[PDB]
């Protein structure tokens, strides 16, 4: 009736191993030999990697295997890879007609080469300044590890207003992106020196800066 | 092969009820059932209950029953599933799964792409779209990062393509802000030769399909 219950992050480093534990009741993991395990990457649906509590579906890596013991199954994923970073949720028949899904579980594969951010900021397109608005736009891509600090400033001063950074997002490559905006009046634009998005990467930061002119 | 199509995002008011539908095509008609499983923003997966169209068989989990009623259409191959009063706690992604055969499988091999629900009062709103131009150089090709800002949309989702698929990889678009206004806003960039720019002319194409809105959008130097 209530979820299963899983560790809500693991982490391992290229080639190690984890696993990933999921416990229900005597009523559903531990009657059944039906469990599954799904494996979701962020922006899409769940995808069948252990079905029946060890088998494995055809085309799934031989790396991620199932386990049960009493009332707890484990997934088991050996020789980590960077492509399975992500959301692995446990499922469990429940009687006749019924399923009960595990809370989830975030796979971060950790130790990867350090990668720099690329950094373009873009100023407010004309056609936004026709429209009496002003967007400055800095987006941030290809670095690892995946986490950024994001600063503006007028001109030399810290601003903190009309500031909207999402949070970082995995790109096909393995590395990261993300992207903040600066919202702004024309007039605001137009009358300082310069305005600056600077992004900080493992103590590294770096800036960019549009103008006015 | 089979596929699990369904419906597209919705914004509903609270109170409302929501239909969301699941059609599948390739699948070998006989026992198979679908089920419903719903996903608050940034939540697990919950499973709703499902149905078995060739029996006419419904069940459901305790926390949705008297809320949610499945139905299905099996000269179609088509599943429905309707939940009523509508609050906020009901934004979710909603997908359909498949199990082929319920007296021999007993997981979820098929998954529709999820409809997002979201409940608000709030207005449907389509995008405005501005360009980012390149306005630097770095060589014959170097650097050169030129995109489109989608602006003050409501709900969710957008997608972004380059001339219409001809432009494909090298092209980022990122995932959208939350305003404090409760509009979203992302920014889609691609990377081309700086000879490019003379050239060729680039136009960024956004889909907003629950405000039905399409927008083109060039972007010059």
């Amino acid at each position: 009736q209530s979820a299963l219950t899983q560790p809500r992050s693991v982490s391992g480093s290229p080639g190690q191993s984890v696993t990933i534990s999921c416990t229900g009741t005597s009523g559903d993991v531990g009657t059944y030999n039906y469990v599954s395990w799904y494996q979701q990457l962020p922006g899409k649906a769940p995808k069948l990697m252990i079905y029946d509590v060890t088998r494995r579906p055809s085309g799934v890596p031989d790396r991620f295997s199932g386990s049960k013991s009493g009332n707890t199954a484990s997934l088991t994923i050996s020789g980590l890879q960077a492509d399975d970073e992500a959301d692995y949720y446990c499922c469990s028949y429940a009687g006749t007609l019924t399923w009960v899904f595990g809370g989830g579980t975030k796979l971060t594969v950790l130790g990867q080469p350090k990668a720099a951010p690329s950094v373009t900021l873009f100023p407010p397109s004309s056609e936004e300044l026709q429209a009496n608005k002003a967007t400055l736009v800095c987006l941030i891509s290809d670095f690892y590890p995946g986490a950024v600090t994001v600063a503006w400033k007028a001109d030399s001063s810290p601003v903190k207003a009309g500031v909207e950074t999402t949070t970082p997002s995995k790109q096909s490559n393995n590395k990261y992106a993300a992207s903040s905006y600066l919202s702004l009046t024309p007039e605001q634009w137009k009358s300082h020196r310069s305005y600056s998005c600077q992004v900080t990467h493992e103590g590294s930061t770096v800036e960019k800066t549009v103008a006015p002119t | 092969q089979v596929q699990l199509v369904q419906s597209g995002a919705e914004v509903k008011k609270p109170g409302s009820s929501v239909k969301v539908s699941c059609k599948t095509s390739g699948g070998t008609y006989g026992t198979y059932s679908i089920n419903w499983v719903r996903q608050a923003p940034g939540q697990g997966l919950e499973w709703m209950g499902a149905i078995i169209p060739i029996f006419g068989k419904t069940n459901y989990a305790q926390k949705f029953q008297g809320r949610v009623t499945i139905t299905a259409d099996a000269s179609t191959s088509t599943a429905y599933m309707e939940l009523g009063s509508l609050t906020s706690e009901d934004t979710a992604m909603y997908y359909c799964a498949r199990v082929e055969d319920t007296a021999l499988d007993h997981y979820f091999d098929y998954w529709g792409q999820g409809a997002l629900v979201t409940v608000s009062s709030a207005s449907t709103k389509g995008p405005s779209v501005f360009p980012l131009a390149p306005s630097s150089k770095s060589t014959s090709g170097g650097t050169a990062a030129l995109g489109c800002l989608v602006k003050d949309y409501f709900p969710e989702p957008v997608t972004v393509s380059w001339n219409s698929g001809a432009l494909t990889s090298g092209v980022h678009t990122f995932p959208a802000v939350l305003q404090s206004s409760g509009l979203y806003s992302l920014s889609s960039v691609v990377t081309v030769p700086s000879s490019s720019l003379g050239t060729q002319t680039y136009i960024c194409n956004v889909n907003h399909k629950p405000s039905n809105t399409k927008v083109d959008k060039r972007v010059e130097p």
